[PDB]
């Protein structure tokens, strides 16, 4: 019943600049969203819930913003150590979903 | 905060808004519907109208 | 709150004998209206929030 | 205008009459000039008022 898309689906930017997602609804899912990291060989951690409060150990460089249909994750500043794959989910209603979970982008630091 | 009265405790509302015109009908009450007749007193009610 | 949802309802039949077992312990004070009568009603536009 | 008066005076209480029958949709500050309407519109506390 709920279905999302997840761009773009790779960014590229030197380590002084700032990467953005953009995660859409097709339909309104309030707060209730969710922002998954996984490293390759690892797997994912959660980063942003809620869309906007901060996880538990993770520094202060990741930014979620929006409600309702629109939904942004923003880094203030890449390290070289953030180049992962990023996920959101609806986390709001999964009755009959085929994924809670949207699509991948994965972030690609040239340092 | 659950021990603290009904003040501190989570209120689901749901608020509903309608406009009530008896003309472009589409949400109706749940009343069945009967036979019209022609040629005779009879108190009708067409669309909640009386 | 802030993010509340807007839905739409239209073709379709209201019942409200229905609005007891999943909403138990509800007030339906409400403006506008007699709740008492609104079996014989019928809504051009309905929006549930 | 030889006959004048007998047509004033029908004149007269044909628009009286066509006055007191159109005055009947006036609204004197209601929420409605229909009485159906404010029957199906209002519970009766403040039906009695309008």
């Amino acid at each position: 019943d709920i279905v999302m898309t997840q761009t773009p689906a790779s960014v590229s930017e030197p380590v002084g600049g700032t990467v953005t997602i953009k995660c859409q609804a097709s339909e309104s899912i309030s707060n209730w969203l969710a922002w998954y990291q996984q490293k390759p060989g690892q797997p994912p951690k959660l980063l942003i819930y809620a869309a906007f409060t901060l996880a538990s150990g993770v520094p202060s460089r990741f930014k979620g913003s929006g409600s309702g249909t629109q939904f942004t994750l923003t880094i203030n500043g890449v390290e070289c150590a953030d180049a992962a794959t990023y996920y959101c989910q609806q986390t709001y209603s999964s009755r009959d979903v085929d994924n809670v979970f949207g699509g991948g982008t994965e972030v690609v630091v040239k340092g | 905060r659950p021990t603290y009265g009904v003040g501190h405790q989570p209120y689901r509302v749901v608020v509903l808004s309608f406009e009530l015109l008896h003309a472009p009908a589409t949400v109706c009450g749940p009343k069945k519907s009967t036979n019209l007749v022609k040629n005779k007193c009879v108190n009708f009610n067409f669309n909640g109208l009386k | 709150v802030y993010a509340w949802n807007r839905k739409r309802i239209s073709n379709c039949v209201a019942d409200y004998s229905v609005l007891y077992n999943l909403a138990p312990f509800f007030t339906f004070k409400c403006y506008g209206v007699s709740p008492t009568k609104l079996n014989d009603l019928c809504f051009t536009n309905v929006y549930a929030d | 205008s030889a006959l004048g008066k007998l047509q004033d005076v029908v004149n007269h209480n044909a628009q009286a009459l066509n006055t007191l029958v159109k005055q009947l949709s006036s609204k004197f500050g209601a929420i409605s000039s229909v009485l159906n309407d404010i029957f199906s519109r209002l519970d009766p506390p403040e039906a009695e008022v309008q």
